[PDB]
């Protein structure tokens, strides 16, 4: 929250990175619901281009939601190149939006997105979640890499997440139960058959 | 105009931009061109023969990359961007992107704590040349931080 | 001698059983009931095939093998139809809802008025005599439907502009697709059929909460149940 | 358990709890019904065969009766098409979204237009999981329960819809894929060998072999069998054994245990043919005890190592004979592979059905022509079993072992069937399949579905796929077209994906030939394909084989000459002797074109009996001259070295002397052998220098009639203008010239074609020739060579591939004559058009477009000439060894080489 | 005569009824066809 928080008022976005399952899609989500704002998720692949992404993009200015793409390495690289510019257009729009002089009695504001001026609500926002220990993931060019604000989320506590879970469920022994819980979990993994 | 490689519209926007500017005068910048080497290719035949204005300016924003044709190079001049060479490198590259008057504002500590901002990163980015010692992974502490 | 019985009782349905239509805004009469027609038919033809497991089936073959034909040919005529039929209502209601694609497309208009005239001749003659097995029994009526749904499809595909224009008047319409997006223009004068799309066009938001004529949003409700009441509710008529 | 009981009972499947038999999968089905109504997405893991397929099909159907909800399964094999055909494509100019399967199928069960959500849906995912197609699904397998598509479309997941994959292992997919979804492992030891027998037993009894007195035979056989079938019996030891053996593939329990069935399916067959042809006495309960006894056993043989060679085959027999109480042949040292069960219900030899033919003297080294052989024999007893069954097959060995030819003789033997040869290459996709299938198949709708059909009635299509293996297999261990080819045999047919509609399989087949996976380029076929088909291995004939073979071949071929017979018995063996030699001593380490096969020693029996043809007399000095060309011209053509050349010169000289005294050597084996029927009217030995000195006149008139360029003669370019020349007279006669640029090649192709009155025809390739070119080019050739009736020699080089698609094209041609989806649409009509011009012009009385198109590949075989040009690299004749297998099995190899 | 006859139709009607036949037929329809979506006409009916 607090390295998300801080890139959202920079106008920047915000990357989550990481192994599978340490719980950075629902870490933005969670954020962007404590805000009211409307989190779209998008599975991206190969097939997210420049003019998809393009489009994804007009409709989240539009709307004024939230951009959550996971998977995000999985574009090629020249389609990350060329999706920077459309990034860098909106948070240009977005902090544009921030100064003072500018109020909502002038014109709106807007920016370049595919050969058209489109709106750009406040709310909006991109955020890209990627694991960058997958073999044959695309590196993101460096002029991309610089519009987010990354934070490694590696290890989730889990502990504090079963206890919290069976506490609220209604289990009088949450505690004990939770600290039974994880470390059995730790023991498969690490006792069991590979 | 600055173009980012990588898509046919990036292609034609550059192409645009490079003719209007070699009349103009303009400059044109293009990102990650390293992505398009047959591209690459011709975009050095084609500014072979141009007379292109005494102001005109194009720059090739690439990565070293063995990808990268001969040709361009010989054609083009080569500057390499890399970490500083030491701490005292590091901090002068610093205290240059900085400009002076944001240093310089009301406050007169804000200086320092700039001062030992540089200190901190030039240690940090000059650590990650002892790969195992200096940190665990070799972390991409840039300009960004 | 069941099989007999089975024989006169799937007859006395069939020469029975009629088509339930409905006025559609005073331009026609549609039909409801799809789901009743098709379980009647699937139950009829797994009638005929246990029948043709049996014993005695010789005997009563050729006037089974009859009655599978005709349920065939009942299942293969309405499986277009209602697609059809679906196709043309949210057409319908975007050809002559909206003026700006009278200019913008002139020949997908002719197009569809073409169909929409056949469409409605076809649909008069079913209003005529409403049995199944009489609308079965038109000369051309299953070719006429699949050269109908072929036409409408191909009307579908030439909406791409005008749904991209739509979506640039509400900007939410972005994450719907063109023919859900075709649905909701098409049937916005019939909101019983909005309520499916909703999901897609707000984080919580999976139905509205309208009154008995269906002409004011009193709130919205979510999946779970959960109902918000506006303070001033919307008025779908102004 | 009472429903799933029940299922089981009319799946002829076997039910158990705890520890009886089937206890095990039953326990399976509960936790994968467990695992069902916690997870939304659900993998079955397990090896191929371990009952998964079962377990969910039978839990959707005890699901369905027990709650009242029907189940439907949509079956997906998201490896058999690409990933834009799974998922769906954007268009790249109108920006305009095409469904794929799976998302065709998810969208339809959405909007529920007939009832879809009231169903309990299962999208099983069939194939191999690799993390490429299945991280699509990572948000359908979270909480997000969503699709997300790149045109911006959401789609969520219906709350009774269960995406499942059934697969045998998971070594490529990912962490973030594995953790998404609830795992059931399916181990092999679920699914027991009791429960397979169990199963056949009772489709046995209760199923009819015909469509009782077939099921009366089928229940009296299923009673003689059971002993046998039962846990530590005659089958389950024979199997435990069998997997101590080595196999040319890798074994499987359930492909032998397939390949059994099959086989006591025929011996059920024909017992019911024994007691139709003998309508007074049938069969009675002692004789139909013995027969199916022997058959039994004789089946264990067949199936348990009829993949392996001689000597696997023998120690099988003799731990089965150490084992058994069923009696057996008496013979001391004859293993019982060599004996087959006569319906009489006695062990009889199968030498007694090879008879010591004479072939004609016309028909010798025909391609048709078959010299029978106790392999030859056993194998087309097998093939014709598991072929009248329909069963799928695949024939493996070494190049020139004689898969074609044993399949197409125990063809013969079939007639309501039809074969279609198909050529794999390391290209092959499953577009090359369904060109096939648009060419002589049907699609029809029947209110099942659609049904694709071959269009002649009453005759099933079998298609013979020649290089199965080949196709290139991904990073994450899947051929394509293999998947594809599972789908269809398990399955029953296929996905068309142009509306995404499921096509069932009517009156198709399916048999494969392959080398050893262990060959360069060949890859080893999926377990899962491989329970599917039967694999028996035929090996290259021995010594003794081929001496049986080919003397008889030249028996009937010295007929011509009688005073030649009395060398009928030396020729053969120094032929064969110095085919041996040739064969251990170039192998395809050195080289990958050094393959030496029973195909050559064809072509030398061929040469030699054309030589011999037209001639009236000729002295032994004469027979071993031709012998020694033939011999010259099948060997050493292809070898790259010059100490190879001179180990071929002298062993030719030695064999010769050894295999033929008393002959003088100069006068039959003098060094520059030549022969050319150009300077007179019979293929007989010229001269070097009246050769050189008509070669310069034909090159003078060449200079002023079609091209001048002036050329240097010398001894080798007289030699390369003889092969040239030797191949331009042969049907489907294919060249593959090697050697440094520069060297002449093209220039003596040419000229060699202008003088045997071929058109030449070169594809005129610049910087923008696409596949269309490429294709309206052949389209050209295969015009003015089959409906024209114009002999053409198409010479193409290396430099004008420029697309891997040219490469199967090309491959298909050269091997078939034909390439299945050329010309289609107007291209067609006028094809046929201009066929029935000149099938009218040459006399012939053909009007339909079956046998329209047949004489049309006919006509290109015979007419067309195809010269192939390359540099003599290593890297890129091994890749082409592969990428074009035709180009090294239907064009003969010639190295020009440099000049030396 | 026939050239006057064939032009007299071609002249007052525009078209030769007999003229495309056959495979003539075939691929004047094809071509009919991609002229049309070239024109921006989605027609595939023989008649239209
Ligand atoms: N419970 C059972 N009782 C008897 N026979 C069974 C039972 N389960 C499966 N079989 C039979 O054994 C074989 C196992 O095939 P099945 O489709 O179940 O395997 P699978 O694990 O899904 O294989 P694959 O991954 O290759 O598709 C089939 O011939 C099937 O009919
Ligand atoms: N028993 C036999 N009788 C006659 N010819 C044989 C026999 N065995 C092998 N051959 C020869 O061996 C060659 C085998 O070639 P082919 O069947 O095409 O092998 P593959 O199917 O492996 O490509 C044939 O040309 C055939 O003449
Ligand atoms: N035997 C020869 N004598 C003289 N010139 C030759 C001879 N063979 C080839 N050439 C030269 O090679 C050229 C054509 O070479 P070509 O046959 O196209 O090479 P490639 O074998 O690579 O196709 C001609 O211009 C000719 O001068
Ligand atoms: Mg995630
Ligand atoms: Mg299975």
């Amino acid at each position: 929250y607090l390295t998300m928080t801080q890139a959202l008022e920079a106008r920047l976005g915000g990357s989550p990175f990481g192994p599978a399952g340490t719980g950075k899609t629902e870490s933005v989500k969670a954020l962007g619901h404590q805000l009211g704002r409307f989190v779209l998720v998008f599975n991206c692949d190969e097939t997210f281009d420049f003019q998809a992404m393009g489009r994804i993009f007009v409709g989240l200015c539009q709307v004024g939601a939230w951009g959550c793409f996971d998977e995000f390495n999985r574009l090629e690289e020249r389609m990350l190149s060329a999706v920077s510019q459309q990034v860098q257009c909106i948070q240009e729009a977005l902090r544009e939006h921030s100064n003072p002089n500018y109020d909502k009695t002038s014109a709106p504001i807007t920016c370049e997105l595919l050969n058209k001026q489109v709106k750009v609500s406040p709310d909006m926002a991109i955020f890209i979640t990627m694991n960058p220990g997958y073999a044959g993931r695309s590196n993101l060019p460096d002029n991309l890499k610089k519009l987010f604000r990354s934070l490694a989320m590696t290890k989730p506590d889990r502990q504090l997440i079963a206890q919290v879970m069976l506490y609220s469920q209604g289990f009088r022994t949450a505690e004990v139960l939770a600290n039974k819980i994880v470390p059995f979990f730790k023991l498969c993994d690490e006792q069991l058959s590979s | 105009t600055s173009i980012a490689i990588g898509s046919a519209e990036g292609f034609n926007q550059a192409d645009k931009a490079i003719n209007t500017a070699v009349k103009s005068g303009r400059w044109v910048m293009l990102k990650n061109v390293h992505l398009a080497p047959g591209w690459l290719m011709q975009l050095e035949k084609k500014l072979h023969s141009l007379q292109p204005h005494a102001c005109f300016r194009l720059f090739l924003t690439m990565e070293i990359n063995p990808k990268v044709p001969v040709n361009l190079l010989r054609a083009g001049r080569i500057f390499v961007f890399e970490p500083p060479p030491g701490v005292k490198a590091n901090m002068l590259r610093t205290f240059s992107s900085i400009p002076v008057s944001r240093i310089c504002k009301s406050p007169n500590e804000r200086a320092r704590l700039y001062f030992l901002l540089a200190w901190f990163h030039a240690i940090i980015q000059e650590r990650l040349r002892y790969a195992p010692l200096g940190w665990s992974k070799k972390y991409e502490f840039g300009e960004s931080d | 001698m069941a099989l007999e019985e089975f024989l006169k009782q799937i007859r006395e349905v069939w020469n029975t059983y009629e088509l339930d239509l409905v006025n559609y805004q005073n331009k026609c009469r549609l039909i409801r009931g799809w789901d009743d027609l098709f379980n009647k038919v699937k139950e009829h033809i797994n009638s005929v095939s246990a029948m043709k497991l049996s014993p005695y089936y010789k005997v009563f073959e050729e006037d089974a093998l009859s009655w599978e034909d005709k349920l065939n040919r009942i299942m293969a005529l309405f499986d277009v139809w209602i697609d059809v039929q679906r196709r043309w209502v949210y057409l319908e209601g975007i050809f002559t809802g909206s003026a700006d694609i009278k200019h913008l497309l002139p020949v997908e208009t002719q197009r569809f008025q073409s169909i929409s005239t056949e469409f409605l001749a076809l649909m008069k003659k079913v209003s005529k005599s409403p049995l199944v097995m009489d609308v079965l029994n038109i000369q051309g009526v299953q070719r006429s439907l699949e050269r109908l749904a072929d036409l409408l499809g191909k009307i579908q595909k030439a909406l791409g502009e005008y749904l991209e224009r739509e979506r640039s008047s509400f900007p939410r319409f972005y994450f719907v697709g063109d023919e859900d997006l075709l649905e909701i223009i098409g049937n916005s004068k019939n909101v019983a059929k909005l309520q499916k799309h909703f999901k897609k066009m707000f984080a919580g938001v999976s139905s509205i909460i309208l009154n008995e004529d269906n002409s004011v949003v009193l709130g919205i409700s979510s999946r779970e149940g959960e109902e918000v009441m506006f303070k001033t509710p919307v008025s779908i008529t102004e | 358990r009472e429903e799933l009981k029940k299922v089981c009972q009319e799946m002829y499947l076997t039910y158990g709890d705890g520890e009886e038999v089937g206890g095990m999968w039953v326990e399976k089905v509960l936790q994968l019904y467990q695992i069902t109504q916690i997870n939304h997405g659900l993998m079955m893991v397990g090896p191929s065969g371990s009952g998964k397929s079962m377990a969910w099909r039978v839990l959707l159907k005890a699901l369905e009766r027990l709650e009242g909800v029907e189940g439907v399964a949509h079956i997906i094999d998201p490896k058999a098409i690409s990933k834009d055909h799974l998922y769906g494509t954007l268009d790249p100019n109108t920006r305009e979204w095409t469904d794929g399967l799976f998302t065709h199928v998810l969208r339809k069960i959405i909007d529920s237009v007939r009832g879809e959500l009231q169903k309990r849906q299962w999208i099983v995912f069939d194939g191999d999981v690799d993390p490429e197609w299945v991280e699509n699904l990572n948000s359908v397998l979270d909480d997000n329960k969503l699709l997300t598509l790149p045109n911006g479309e959401r789609l969520s997941l219906p709350p009774n819809v269960r995406i499942m994959f059934e697969v045998q292992d998971l070594k490529y997919a990912t962490l973030a894929t594995v953790s998404r979804c609830g795992m059931v492992w399916f181990s092999e030891d679920v699914l027991s060998t009791d429960m397979i027998f169990n199963n056949f037993l009772a489709r046995l009894r209760s199923i009819p072999l015909d469509e009782s007195p077939m099921l009366q035979i089928q229940r009296d056989a299923a009673t003689i069998m059971q002993p046998y079938f039962t846990s530590n019996g005659l089958v389950t030891k024979a199997l435990e054994h069998a997997f101590q053996l080595e196999h040319i593939m890798d074994l499987t329990r359930l492909r032998c245990l397939g390949s059994l069935f099959s086989m006591l399916h025929q011996a059920c067959r024909n017992v019911a043919q024994y007691n139709a042809n003998h309508p007074d006495f049938p069969m009675q309960i002692e004789q139909l005890e013995r027969y199916i006894q022997r058959y039994l056993v004789y089946a264990i043989l067949w199936s348990l190592s009829g993949d392996s060679r001689l000597k696997m085959r023998a120690e099988l027999g003799e731990y089965i004979r150490r084992i058994t109480t069923v009696p057996l042949p008496t013979a001391p040292n004859i293993p019982i592979i060599d004996y087959e069960v006569s319906i009489s219900g006695e062990w009889s030899p199968w030498q007694a059905k090879v008879p010591q033919i004479e072939v004609e003297t016309h028909k010798v080294a025909a391609p048709d022509v078959v010299v029978p052989t106790l392999d030859t024999v056993r194998h087309e007893a097998l093939l014709y079993t598991w072929l009248a069954e329909h069963k799928p097959l695949v024939l493996c060995g070494p190049p020139g072992s004689g898969k074609t030819m044993t399949l197409f003789s125990a063809l013969r033997a079939l007639p309501d069937m039809e074969v279609v040869g198909l050529n794999f290459s390391s290209a092959t996709t499953p577009e090359l399949l369904l060109k096939t299938f648009d060419h002589y198949c049907e699609y029809r709708r029947t209110p099942n579905g659609v049904v694709l059909a071959p269009v002649q009635l009453g005759k099933w299509l079998v298609l013979f796929c020649d290089e199965i293996n080949l196709p290139d297999m991904d990073k994450y261990g899947t051929q394509r077209v293999i998947s594809f080819i599972r789908q269809m045999v398990e399955h029953g047919g296929f996905y068309r994906t142009s509306d995404q509609t499921w096509v069932k399989l009517e009156r198709i087949q399916f048999v494969g030939a392959c080398n050893p996976p262990t060959d360069p380029g060949r890859k080893p076929l999926s377990h899962r394909f491989l329970r599917h088909v039967p694999v028996v291995y035929v090996d290259y004939p021995g010594p003794a084989s081929l001496t049986q073979i080919y003397g008889t071949f030249n028996r009937a071929m010295l007929r011509l000459i009688p005073s030649l017979r009395t060398y009928a018995e030396p020729l053969t063996a120094a032929m064969v002797e110095f085919y041996t030699m040739s064969q251990e001593r170039f192998t395809q380490d050195t080289q990958p074109h050094y393959i030496y096969s029973p195909r050559e020693m064809t072509r030398w029996v061929r040469g030699i009996f054309e030589a011999l043809r037209p001639l009236e007399t000729l002295p032994v000095e004469g027979l071993i001259r031709i012998w020694a060309h033939e011999a010259l011209r099948l060997f050493q053509d292809r070898l790259v070295e010059d100490e190879e050349r001179r180990w071929t010169d002298e062993n030719i000289d030695t064999v010769a002397l050894k295999h033929f005294p008393n002959i003088d050597r100069e006068k039959a084996m003098s060094r520059p052998i030549l022969y050319s029927n150009w300077l007179s009217k019979d293929y007989i030995p010229v001269d070097q220098e009246e050769l050189r000195d008509y070669v310069k006149a034909r090159l003078k008139v060449f200079y002023e009639e079609e091209l001048d360029v002036p050329l240097v003669l010398f001894n080798e370019v007289l030699d390369h203008v003889l092969r040239i020349d030797r191949i331009f007279r042969q049907p489907q006669g294919h060249l593959l010239l090697i050697g440094v640029s520069g060297a002449g090649k093209t220039t003596l192709s040419r000229f060699v074609a202008w003088m045997n009155g071929l058109s030449v025809y070169q594809i005129k390739v610049h910087r923008k020739y696409t596949g269309e070119d490429f294709d309206e080019d052949l389209r050209t050739v295969l015009r003015r060579s089959g409906c024209k009736n114009e002999k053409i020699a198409f010479i193409m080089d290396e430099s004008n591939v420029l697309d891997s698609g040219f490469l199967e094209r090309m491959n298909t041609l050269l091997a078939n004559g034909e390439v299945p989806g050329l010309f289609e649409g107007d291209e067609y009509a006028t094809l046929m058009t201009q066929c029935k011009e000149g099938a009218q012009k040459e006399g012939l009385m053909l009007d339909s477009h079956e046998e329209l198109y047949k004489w049309f590949t006919s006509q290109v075989i015979r007419n067309l000439h195809v010269v192939f040009t390359m540099n003599p690299s290593s890297e890129g004749l091994k890749d082409r060894a592969a990428t074009s297998p035709a180009l090294f099995n239907r064009c003969v190899l010639n190295w020009f080489g440099d000049w030396s």
